[PDB]
């Protein structure tokens, strides 16, 4: 079965840009964009943050936005605070009638 | 444009025979009742101006029915990707042949209704339409910068007036359409495990011809309404270079693939008129 | 610049747009050749050519 | 606004008939523009999908290919809930479960219709112990 | 008569003595690229004959309950030597085909076979997921591969085959066999005759195009009637084929390509 | 002169209109085209080509290759008959799913004249002859050699030449035909029998395949567009 592919972990100072970055075989990203990232938190259901690559719900700060298409999906960051220390997970859909989720991104502090 | 006549012919008797051939050669005889029967002098009128292309495809089609609502916060608009595939009427009509040109001509229809009068009453109403080319950026808001439209071109309806209608030339980049394709976008070169060179079989360009986006101009009602979009498509200037049979299955997925309906066929005895 | 055509008592046309691919259909063609077997037209004799360039 | 609850036995012996139930609140669900989905989250294995239901003029069912024969899922409209039904218990499903929504995303057609990527509103998450 | 004919290039030899008539597909014949057509502007290379000669492919055996073969092309020559070679240096090329096959045996002998000739020709997968075939499956080489009899999906999604599932009477396409013949073909009775024979010029939406990406001209063999013969043991016999490139050239010199394999 | 008064029944939309329309890329550019082979222009010319008829059709051969070959055998001489076809195009399942049924199911009006080919893939050393019966409507259907010798009818030599070809005429009260089984526009029917049994010498299979072509004539033609059925619109 193919499977995404994320970076184990990645950690930065306040004020600094990041990007994260999801891959996996042609048959889950190549087709067309249908991406959406998910977030979660200790002891805390999962939360969404962007769906269809680059739309943003309400709700949802100008500073997380991130978008490719082809074999990757990117997550871009901008003025990075403490606040923003989660779990990233990248998800898509495809024409098998099928959902798939990567092997998940780590990030905690104490 | 006339058709050939018929000549009297009478009895024979000789060993010239050219009701015996091999079909081997992949040639078919031209035969004529006159050289087997008798005949007499007829002249035709019948024509075959039914038969052209142009008058094969003179009709138009539905492709394509969309859905928006209206309302102050359940989607305040929608995106529809540009093909022939999602409908069989006309694609198996195109089907018969390898490689197409042709010019191409546009209509829309536009309907709405309640789904409670309850609250209240509201005015007319405006929609819009805009043609996004491949690389141009997506509108992230019914209400985004994007709408600007500076240089895509957009058309404007107004709901009681007749159709909308719109044409454009060939706009391929090879010298026809393509409506097969055995290979692929990439090739698997060495040093390379999984993710590199993997594509699809028949894949096609890296974008074809984009988008269509469509939204309604007019503020929130404090009720909901619904409309759908309707689209219809007429080819003229036609021309086509090689043949293929029809299909005869359901279709599966843009590919030829096929899971079901495999028994068309019926029973019936051999002796039987 | 009219131009006129049998209905088959004449009619009348007249293009508005200059743009091809605004134009209206036209039905002028009844050409038609099935023979696609074999054909002997190969050889031309190009070495015995009397000129040169 | 909108908010899911989630009901059902939280503890399972090895090979009896588990079943959940989560309810809605401020929706209604027979609602002809949205989804239901089923989840379960294990920290040996992360996030996964099970299946789906909806009703469009009609009751439909969706359902993951690993545990097609396995899962059954029913609705009540009186309730306003919709129910799980999984066999066959074994160890291996001790872990989190939830009840979510799923929003419809704007590039449709296809099969006539709009796609659903994924969801937006969670529930707390039931655990599910299997001992003994 | 028609019933004799000649062909034969570079140092081989053969006996051919019952050939019938010769088939041109769509009544052209081969050319160069004429100078009002071109798109690049690089001088080409033509090696003339050292590509346009014939090669012999494997032989097969034809036996009763055999259901039938097909092949690709450019992909089956791109190991017969210099053909080959050039055909991985260069980018871009363009050529012509011809050719040959041979079967023979005796009068108390009694079937027939088909011969069919398709441009992009294209076949189904054998799994749920659409167009989700690998490259290393479609294109074997020389051996080609045979129709099936039946249709069946996959069940291992955890290592899938990603293969073809051709059908005989679905022609592998899910259209009717019986209505292929408007296509360019011969027909072989053992009673009448012992080879076929078949001319093709380049046919695309292009005047060139990559060689290692897309095939023109693919090539389909199906028997209308099952061989017998009064012998109630068994019987085989063999079919070998023959190709024949003309009108080569090619453009777009670089260092050289390594596809991968397994 | 006509600013604001009445106007005619208008508005409306046709969708077999032809009218001028604006066009919305102006000043384009187009590619120009190429010659390539078989630029088609006429329906006509694929009815002009032979192709395969599934004539057993039986329960455990439809859906087979199988369905496409008839046997036959070296027994004494009979008068029963081998097969039996009737002129429907549009409507028998044994022609409707050809490339001529197929094109005629898009219209509904044609008039010409058919043509039937056979081939045998018998061995060398085999000899026979049969017959081939055409019969105009009007009478209880033919069932015997002495019956359908009447008519239309031709004798066919087996020889170093295998195929042979037979020819409707065309005979109608009425200009044009309907498709739809309509016994106010039948075509006839169509047989084979036997003339003289078949010899085979020791040492050779005792049995054979025949197979058949259909196709259209010079003068066939058709005049009215219409859809197929064999798959729907929906609400
Ligand atoms: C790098 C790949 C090159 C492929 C060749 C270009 C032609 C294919 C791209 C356009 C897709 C065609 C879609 C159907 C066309 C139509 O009928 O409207």
């Amino acid at each position: 079965q193919s499977a995404l592919t994320q970076p184990a972990s990645v950690s930065g100072s306040p004020g600094q840009s990041i990007t994260i970055s999801c891959t996996g075989s042609s048959s889950d990203i190549s087709d067309y964009n249908y991406v959406a990232w998910y977030q979660q938190h200790p002891g805390k259901a999962p939360k969404l943050i962007i769906s269809d690559v680059s739309i943003r719900p309400s709700g949802v700060s100008a500073r997380f936005s991130g978008s490719k298409s082809g074999n990757t999906a990117s997550l871009t960051i901008s003025g990075l605070q403490v606040e923003d220390e989660a779990d990233y997970y990248c998800s898509s859909y495809t024409s098998d009638i099928n959902i798939l989720f990567g092997g998940g991104t780590k990030l905690t502090v104490l | 444009n006339n058709l050939p006549d018929t000549q009297s012919s009478g009895p024979a008797h000789s060993k010239e025979t050219p009701a015996l051939t091999a079909v081997e050669t992949g040639a078919t005889n031209p035969l004529v009742p006159s050289d087997t029967v008798q005949t007499r002098h007829v002249i035709q009128k019948r024509t075959r101006s039914e038969s052209t292309v142009e008058s094969f495809f003179a009709r138009g089609a539905c492709v394509a029915i969309i859905e928006v609502d209206n309302d102050a916060p359940s989607k305040l608009f929608s995106v529809w990707k540009i093909t022939y595939k999602d409908t069989v009427q006309l694609r198996r009509k195109l089907e018969f042949f390898t490689y197409s040109r042709f010019d191409m001509e546009f209509t829309f229809v536009v309907t709405s209704n309640y789904t409670d009068a309850n609250n209240g009453h509201a005015l007319n109403q405006v929609y819009q339409i805009m043609y996004i080319p491949p690389g141009a950026p997506i509108p992230g808001k019914w209400n985004d910068y994007t709408w600007q439209t500076s240089s895509n071109p957009s058309v404007f309806y107004t709901y009681g007036a007749p159709p909308a209608r719109i044409s454009v030339p060939y706009v391929g980049i090879a010298n026809a359409y393509s409506h097969f394709y055995d290979g692929f976008a990439k090739v698997p070169l060495a040093g390379q495990a999984s993710t590199e060179g993997d594509s699809l079989y028949g894949a096609a360009s890296l974008n074809d011809f984009g988008s269509l986006a469509v939204r309604v101009v007019n503020d929130h009602n404090p009720t909901k309404l619904t409309s759908k979009i309707r689209v219809y498509m007429k080819p003229k200037h036609v021309r086509v270079w090689c043949p293929r049979p029809p299909r005869a299955v359901p279709y599966y997925g843009p590919g030829v693939d096929y899971k079901d309906g495999l028994a068309p066929l019926p029973g019936k005895g051999l002796t039987t008129y | 610049g009219a131009q006129v055509s049998s209905q088959k008592i004449n009619y009348t046309t007249i293009n508005y747009y200059r743009d091809s691919a605004s134009n209206a259909a036209s039905k002028q063609d009844f050409a038609q050749d099935p023979s696609k077997f074999t054909e002997p037209i190969k050889d031309v004799l190009i070495k015995t050519a009397p000129t040169l360039n | 606004q909108v908010q899911l609850q989630q009901s059902g036995p939280g503890l399972v012996k090895p090979s009896e008939t588990l079943s959940l139930t989560c309810a809605i609140s401020g929706d209604s669900v027979s609602s002809k523009s949205a989804a239901w989905n089923w989840i379960r989250q294990s920290p040996s294995r992360g996030l996964e999908w099970l299946g789906r239901t909806y009703y469009r003029s009609k009751w439909s069912h969706n359902y993951a290919v690993s545990v097609r024969s396995r899962v059954t899922i029913n609705p009540d409209t009186s309730k306003n809930q919709f129910s799980l039904h999984l066999n066959s218990v074994t160890p291996e499903d001790t872990a989190v479960y939830y009840c979510t929504r799923a929003s419809p995303s704007a590039y449709t057609h296809g099969w006539y219709g709009s796609y659903y990527y994924g969801m937006d509103v969670w529930g707390q998450g039931t655990t599910v112990t299997v001992s003994s | 008569s028609v019933r004799v004919m000649q062909l034969t290039l570079g140092n081989s030899t053969i006996t051919t003595q019952e050939a019938a008539n010769s088939v041109v597909a769509y009544g052209r014949w081969p050319e160069y690229i004429k100078d009002s057509e071109a798109n690049p502007v690089d001088q080409p290379t033509e090696p003339d004959v050292a590509a346009c000669r014939f090669y012999t492919l494997d032989t097969v055996t034809w036996r009763k309950e055999s259901r039938g073969w097909w092949w690709k092309l450019p992909d089956a020559l791109k190991d017969m030597g210099l053909f080959g070679q050039n055909m991985f240096y260069h980018y871009l090329g363009r050529a012509g085909y011809t050719v040959h096959v041979q079967c023979n045996a005796s009068k108390f002998h009694q079937g027939a076979l088909g011969v069919f000739a398709v441009p992009e020709m294209c076949l189904a997968g054998d799994s749920t997921t659409h167009m989700f075939t690998k490259y290393e499956n479609a294109n074997p080489g020389e051996k080609g591969g045979e129709f099936k009899g039946s249709f069946t999906l996959d069940t291992n999604a955890t290592n899938p085959a990603r293969n073809f599932c051709p059908v005989d009477y679905l022609f592998g396409s899910g259209v009717l066999a019986g209505n292929a013949f408007v296509y360019p073909h011969q027909i072989i009775n053992l009673r009448t005759n012992n080879c076929a024979t078949l001319v093709l010029p380049y046919v695309n939406s292009l005047s060139i195009d990559s060689m290692t990406k897309h095939n023109n001209w693919g090539i389909a063999i199906l028997p209308l009637a099952p061989l017998d013969f009064a012998t109630e043991s068994s019987t085989e016999i063999p079919i070998t084929l023959t190709i024949a490139p003309m009108c080569c050239e090619f453009n777009g010199l670089r260092n050289i390509t390594v596809p991968r394999t397994q | 002169g006509l600013p604001v008064l009445n106007t005619p029944g208008s508005n409306q939309y046709l969708t077999a209109d032809n009218y001028q329309s604006p066009c919305a890329i102006p000043e384009f550019d187009v590619t120009p085209p190429i010659d390539i082979p078989g630029e088609v222009r006429n329906m006509m010319e694929l009815a002009e080509i032979d192709t395969m008829i599934p004539l057993n059709l039986t329960n455990q051969r439809k859906n087979t290759m199988d369905m496409y070959r008839v046997e036959l055998n070296d027994a004494a001489h009979s008068d029963t008959p081998i097969l039996c076809l009737s002129l429907s195009p549009a409507s028998d399942p044994r022609l409707a799913h050809t490339m001529l049924g197929e094109i005629l199911n898009y219209y509904t009006h044609w008039a010409g004249s058919l043509k039937f080919t056979f081939l045998f893939c018998g061995s060398m050393m085999a000899t026979g002859k049969l017959l081939v019966s055409y019969a105009p409507p009007g009478a209880e259907a033919p069932k015997s050699r002495k019956e359908a010798m009447l008519g239309t009818h031709v004798i066919w030599d087996i020889g170093l030449q295998s195929s042979c070809t037979m020819v409707v005429p065309w005979i109608s009260n009425t200009t044009y035909r309907q498709t739809i089984n309509d016994s106010f526009t039948e075509g006839g029917y169509i047989s084979m029998f036997y003339q003289t049994r078949v010899v085979v010498p020791l040492s050779t299979p005792r049995k054979m395949d025949i197979l058949g072509f259909v196709s259209a004539c010079n003068d066939f033609s058709v005049r009215l567009l219409r859809d197929t059925t064999h798959i729907s619109q929906e609400a």
